[PDB]
């Protein structure tokens, strides 16, 4: 914001159709509101759709420029790379132990079955959508999650 | 879908008006790498890839590119070798451009054979483009160079199908592969 | 230049990664 007016932000006041989620329309064409074909110049039936902001510190709280940051992440069970600061333990076999591969908590027994997972597949669910087979993030082997006694 | 084995089709374009006034998606597959860029490309009436034959390809499909807000080079993308039918499913929903691919050998006549062949996910990247038109990029390979002029020497075989929202009943085999499907509608 | 054919049982892909 500047006391003389910061004109480095636009908000596309007018548009022909409603925008779909997660899209970007940076077209600077003249919005033809009337019936006469607009020839790219401002007229009584077509104006500039891109309007500038009047950000000034003199305005009260609510008209000041507010920076918005939208973090859009995907929490679907799939091969991921970002897995926080969660550290790793060793790999025990044939015993009732807890498991936390990529945030999936629970209790079961690893059996190291022969299921053939594809490179884009890491988790496997049963009829009841309960994850019964997982791919180890570090080792490329496949481990089943069977409930304990 | 196409069954050529001479690397003719090696890219596609996506956009609304295919001009410099709006954004456009340019995807080109080379012999060793793939280039995916989102820029205000000025597509001509007949976009095609030029070759100076073996190397040194020229991008004569567009006239200018200024904004260029998104670029992507994966170089694993779509060639699937040179030894037949490579099916592709392009999806653009919620700003994410999903691409599917699958390589199925052909042992029949010049027609779509029976059976089932599920496609595998390839890449998912956001472009935020209101894609309404597309065109297939193909290398002419007229044994010499050609200018940027359209309607080149075409003298010197792909299928196109439109997708619709349909409910399917997928049948997985014992090995986890899809061997049958049913279109409920 | 243009021909019309029908796909019998092709066009299926894996919806999710499970």
């Amino acid at each position: 914001s500047k006391p003389s007016g910061n004109y480095n932000y636009l908000y596309r006041l007018l548009r022909k159709s409603k925008l779909k989620p997660f899209e970007r329309d940076i077209s600077t064409e003249i919005y033809q509101a009337g019936n006469k074909p607009c020839n790219g110049v401002a007229g009584p039936n077509c104006y500039s759709p891109l309007q500038s902001y009047g950000f000034r510190p003199t305005y009260g709280v609510g008209h000041q420029p507010y920076r918005v940051v939208v973090l859009s992440f995907e929490l679907l069970h799939a091969p991921a790379t970002v897995c926080g600061p969660k550290k790793s333990t060793n790999l025990v076999k044939n015993k009732c132990v807890n498991f936390n591969f990529n945030g999936l908590t629970g209790t079961g027994v690893l059996t190291e079955s022969n299921k053939k997972f594809l490179p884009f597949q890491q988790f496997g669910r049963d009829i009841a959508d309960t994850t019964d087979a997982v791919r180890d993030p570090q080792t490329l082997e496949i481990l089943d999650i069977t409930p304990c006694s | 879908a196409s069954t050529e084995k001479s690397n003719i089709i090696r890219g596609w374009i996506f956009g609304t008006t295919l001009d410099s006034k709006t954004q456009s998606l340019l995807i080109v597959n080379n012999a060793t790498n793939v280039v995916i860029k989102v820029c205000e490309f000025q597509f001509c009436n007949d976009p095609f890839l030029d070759v100076y034959q073996w190397m040194e390809s020229e991008f004569r499909v567009y006239s200018s590119a200024n904004n260029c807000t998104f670029e992507y080079v994966s170089q694993p993308e779509g060639k699937e070798g040179n030894f037949n039918l490579r099916e592709f499913v392009f999806k653009n929903i919620d700003g994410y451009f999903k691409i599917y691919s699958k390589h199925t050998p052909i042992n029949l006549e010049r027609d779509l054979p029976q059976g089932f062949s599920a496609l595998e996910p390839l890449v998912d990247l956001p472009i935020g483009i209101n894609i309404t038109r597309f065109q297939t990029l193909l290398a002419l390979h007229r044994s010499y160079l050609t200018p940027v002029d359209s309607s080149s020497g075409w003298t010197a075989a792909y299928y196109v199908g439109y997708l619709q929202p349909r409910t399917f009943l997928l049948k997985y085999n014992e090995n986890g592969t899809i061997t049958d499907a049913v279109d409920c509608a | 230049t243009q021909s019309y054919t029908n796909s019998f049982t092709r066009g299926v892909y894996y919806p999710d990664k499970v």
